[PDB]
């Protein structure tokens, strides 16, 4: 989850 | 507006513009992986336009140089924005080739095409050149990734600007904007993906609309502390149903009851009552003695008797819309001091001046053409048009839930957006299951607003979760499957 | 017709006839090994007529030889066909056993007996030797391959002549012919297999009679777009029930629901209404109030006014038959500006010169007592007779459902047969359910035409997906199947 | 040559050679279509000369049209044979599209390249433009499909003649042909299937050069009736091995037992006769007192009486290539009335006059090097040219099995193919296994061909059932695995 | 699908 | 295995 | 493999 909100 | 956050994040925090942006391109990359395996097979054409969006495509395919079979970037602006410029130059620099000429046959060579032709804060219809590749690039068959938004949406509103690209994946960056959120926008977005690209987390927080979400709903669930009794979860009054409508009233019931109500009673005329107790024998259908089949002000006594034993009453679905109907809903709601959720027909006899002055709480829950007969204009008007419900909603004191396949819930200062759910709910009977919810999440202790964000999430899951082809859903089955949905969420 | 085809094939296109012939026998032989898988431990027996289906035979026999373990063939004519005489010289210089006399303990020799006897465009009754060999054949327990059509079948209308082989596998050429898809050919076919023997694709696809298929009917059904509501997917009145037939009401407005459509609205005499409301609440079940229980002209204005707000009207399951039924029927549909799926009752009433006269479309869903009654003829003189039903559909500008095990959709130039279902249908309420289906599609866009064809295959293929005995099948757990039946196809 | 059994069956049988050229197409679709799944998808490139090869094409193109993506048949010869021409016709008639030009860049629009260019008993060396396209069709990575031989394979030796084309699948016709089973052709073959296009069995069965199958190997196993003793599976006598090669007895012995044989006797030079029995104790390894060791004819009469109460006599792995070894080998093989299985050093001395004048059988194992010395041939002259073997075992009354990664086994009037094995088996010591399986199998009982013809296939299929990497196959390992080949072979 | 339609 | 040895 | 050999 740091990166992408899916 | 992420237009502002990105500029705050460059000028009061001090990030450089050009370290957002790499990041933007970055995040695009590793998105396209994910979505499609390795790259090293693929060969990409890049569309970019001369703003920043353009920036960030020169960055994605400066990132792929060397890794992946082709890359090729297409120019289609006149000018290069500062760090357009920079990412340009970069690309050029890394041996990467550039032509600015789009030749409809480029498509045959290519797999991927990225689209960053457009961002964000475009507002004018897409015409010329720039329309034709669009629509080229939408009869390709090719997979298209879109940086930012899928260009020729209007990210404030989700509208198409005369045209605009079909993406299979979408990367935004910080929070989805509201043009992935209501359609068109949000079926031309694809699979949409939202890159962390190093905007403080303040500022992203900030934000006052959001997507509700699955843990938004978790914690907004009430408690079901063990020691308790059914007037722990509350008690609810429906007033509904006619001789015309007589199905409505078991429909909004057992939707209040579904959710975890400790207690529901419906009130329609008789003989109608007695089809709700003979499908649920749980419920508690009052008779309602009535001249010639709806209520009428000879009902208002008895209905404000009711009333007083409950913590919430939802009215209107399945009423019918005729005079009497009219009075006696306006004149009830004027004298109700309990909460009201309104629905359907009691939208459509509305008194507007009666939710000013009541001092209770309200919900309405109207779909686009309900509420364009509440405020006088068109369904193209105040459909998808959350700043016009965020108005409403703040001058008559109410939350209102505009249903749509992306519904919005707004008190005015807080506007929520929903997207789940499915086509099935495109049929009689899902609304009233919504209103009976609503009001039953009332009842158990949640505030108007908190009430109406857990209903339209669980109401939309609850339709995701029927086993088979969606267009055979029915209310009934919707019923059936909320304490599913419910058990998903935790 | 097939005869037309091999004809233009052979003399315009220039395929030698011996290569159609050969590739068809072959293509019994691979269609066998598919069946039977390897065929070396099998003793074949081959019955060759004189014509051309003989031939087939003969090249069958052929290319057995040296492979498996006996083969030899009954040549049961009197003359040859020059491909007859032409394969019959193969099979005897490669070493092929052929007698003339069938002697009736010759079965106890082989496993498989292959018909290649008489193929299509046999229009005698079989009598004499024949019929005792096919009598035979039947009573052996054999595996039974018939090349073409089983011997027998009047390959233009799927009747017996006088006595038919019962095939456990049906080998023909090209297209399906219709004494295969209608009974009781149907039923002597066994399992059917379509070989290609190379007719030009275009020839192929020149035939204007159809079976209805999976293919066919997932490219049919309607698109459901996200951003939809309930009037996106039509909305349906249907004009039903009576004091003696209180639940034809409710499986049709029902049928119309499980199939997408987005409102429906029943009209029924009051209190047989509110049956539809306590069984089904997301249905709307407007009272009529009638003198003795039925519809009569004094209800058909407000079934007009009620008519104005919906696309398609369902009239006639559970209407009763009578004078005052038979009045408002007729004048009803006279005056009604929609499209009209008329059925049961208003079929059993119907005047057809009202259907003449019609400006807007209708369907016809009669089983064949109501078709009988519907042109004055006998059962026996309509059913299964596809081309009565074309000439009624284009004699009084309709489409025209014939129901039976095989039903017939026609509007009177193309002509579809239905193959799905089981016996559970053959029971009350079956009906009531497709005449909901077909006015559901019309409403969400499609045709007449293309509704009846793909709810015709839709409510026989829900009729198989029942779990248990198909005889304890009834309308409501149809109903149920529905929506899986839509995912299946999808 | 099938050459003649077409014309047999044209001239003779009266099959029409138009259907023997249908059926040689049809069956190059449906091979394809196991191979490649669903066809429709694909889109098809045709190279057709002007042969029946060519015609054979034509009848392929033809039965794609309509079914397929895309087809298209380049043209490349002058003329037209009258089956060619037919087909041409045909496929045009069809609606196909032929052109006469190869343009190297159409390549890129199609997926399957059919080559059906040149067929069997092409002889000439390719060059000038056919040359061009094989050599594009090769570089283009496009999946080949081969009607009948790949283009530029001489079907009776395997040769490329100057270029050929790489296949993935080659589909021939009533038997493979000699350019399928010898090498280059059998590596350019790529996945080969044989159809049946209608021959005679009798006319298939009358070819006298097979490759040895599965189904015939298992059919020349010896039984192994329980009541048995030792003596019951035959007694070996192995005169191997030499102070500087002591591993070679060892490998034979072994490989003699693995196959079943009951009894194993090695003679051995001291002290190297003692490496066996530590490795395997099982064998008896007699040791021969030698003056320098390597055997002469002072151990001739040693060596004949323990020959004497042996079935069968292998001689010559390891044993050495000096005069002393010439004069034993040959004495010694002059005087022996036992068969006689004649490998490595004992064919290197071998005086081809004494083979002639046994009495007794022989079989010999010449590698081509071997073969080459033998008869003072080059490798080159002798390599896959099974009609010298021919000659040489007529001529010389023995088995001869040439070893290459396609063996050679014939006696002259029968010869047969193996294919089993891999690569490695090119390696030392392989060699000496098979030696040992071939006396095994002559002493339980087979005949020195039949013997010969098990023992390649088995001593091939055990290499295949290594578990790792071949390349690190050992004989070792090999000797293990031979029972599990016999196992999987029953 | 080339040779049967089932 | 009527059409193919493989 | 975009980001990291591992
Ligand atoms: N398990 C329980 N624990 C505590 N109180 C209960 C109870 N069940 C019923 N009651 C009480 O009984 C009345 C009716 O119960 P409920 O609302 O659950 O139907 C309420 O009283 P009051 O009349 O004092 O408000 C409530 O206090
Ligand atoms: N989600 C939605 N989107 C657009 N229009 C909607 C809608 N829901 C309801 N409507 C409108 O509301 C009316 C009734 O809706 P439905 O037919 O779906 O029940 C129709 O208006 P009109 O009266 O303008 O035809 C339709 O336009
Ligand atoms: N199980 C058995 N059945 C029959 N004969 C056997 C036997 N085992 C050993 N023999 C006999 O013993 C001798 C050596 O056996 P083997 O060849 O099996 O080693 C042979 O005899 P002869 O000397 O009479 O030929 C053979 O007849
Ligand atoms: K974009
Ligand atoms: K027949
Ligand atoms: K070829």
């Amino acid at each position: 989850a740091w990166l992408f909100e899916a | 507006h992420m237009k502002e956050i990105d500029e705050l994040t460059i000028k009061e925090y001090g990030v450089d513009s050009r370290i957002l942006m790499e990041r933007a391109g970055i995040s695009v990359v590793l998105a396209m992986e994910e979505e499609l395996g390795n790259l090293s097979d693929y060969r990409f054409l890049v569309l970019c336009g001369g703003g920043n969006n353009g920036g960030d495509g020169f960055v994605v395919a400066r990132n792929l140089l060397g890794v992946v079979k082709d890359v090729l970037v297409v120019f289609l602006g006149k000018k290069k924005t500062p760090d357009c410029e920079y990412n340009y130059g970069l690309y050029k620099k890394f041996g990467g080739k550039v032509v600015e000429q789009f030749e409809p046959s480029i498509l045959n060579e290519f797999d991927v095409v990225v689209d960053a032709i457009f961002g964000t804060g475009l507002r004018g219809e897409i015409t010329g050149e720039y329309a034709e590749i669009i629509n080229l690039v939408n009869k390709s068959g090719k997979v298209v990734v879109s940086v930012d938004v899928p260009s020729g949406i209007d990210s404030n509103t989700g509208k198409v600007l005369r045209t605009a690209v079909k993406a299979d994946l979408t990367v935004t960056f910080g929070v989805p904007k509201i043009g992935h959120i209501l359609f068109p926008g949000r079926d031309l977005t694809g699979k949409l993906k939202v890159a962390n690209i190093g905007h403080p987390v303040h500022l992203i927080n900030s934000i006052n609309r959001y997507v509700i979400t699955r843990e938004m709903v978790r914690s907004l669930l009430p408690e079901r502390p063990r020691d308790s009794h059914k007037g722990t979860y509350g008690k609810v009054l429906i007033i509904a149903g006619s001789r015309l409508y007589s199905g409505a009233p078991v429909l909004s019931g057992m939707g209040s009851l579904k959710v975890g109500t400790g207690l529901v009673k419906l009130a329609v005329p008789f003989p109608q009552n007695l089809i709700a107790t003979s499908r649920f024998p749980e419920l508690i259908s009052v008779p309602i003695d009535t001249e010639k089949g709806f209520f009428s002000l000879q009902n208002l006594q008895e209905c404000l008797e009711l009333s007083k034993d409950v913590d919430v009453v939802a009215i209107g679905p399945g009423l019918g819309n005729n005079e009497h109907v009219r009075e006696f809903v306006n004149e009830f709601l004027k004298t109700l001091e309990k909460p009201a959720v309104i629905d359907a027909d009691a939208i459509n006899v509305l008194d507007t001046s009666v939710l000013k002055e009541r001092k209770s709480p309200a919900v309405l829950t109207p779909h686009p053409g309900e509420m364009a007969r509440l405020v006088k204009k068109t369904v193209g008007d105040v459909k998808y048009n959350y700043e016009l419900a965020e108005e409403f909603a703040k001058e008559n004191d109410c939350v209102l839930v505009l249903k749509s396949a992306t519904t919005i819930v707004t008190d005015g200062e807080k506007t929520l957006f929903n997207i789940t759910g499915n086509t099935g709910l495109s049929k009689g009977g899902s609304g009233d299951v919504l209103t009976g919810m609503i009001a039953g999440f009332i009842a158990q202790g949640l505030s108007p607003l908190e009430a109406s964000t857990v209903s339209v999430y669980l109401h939309g899951f609850a339709a995701e979760l029927f086993e088979q082809d969606e267009r055979g859903l029915t209310a009934s089955e919707l019923l059936r499957l909320i304490p599913e949905a419910i058990r998903r969420l935790k």
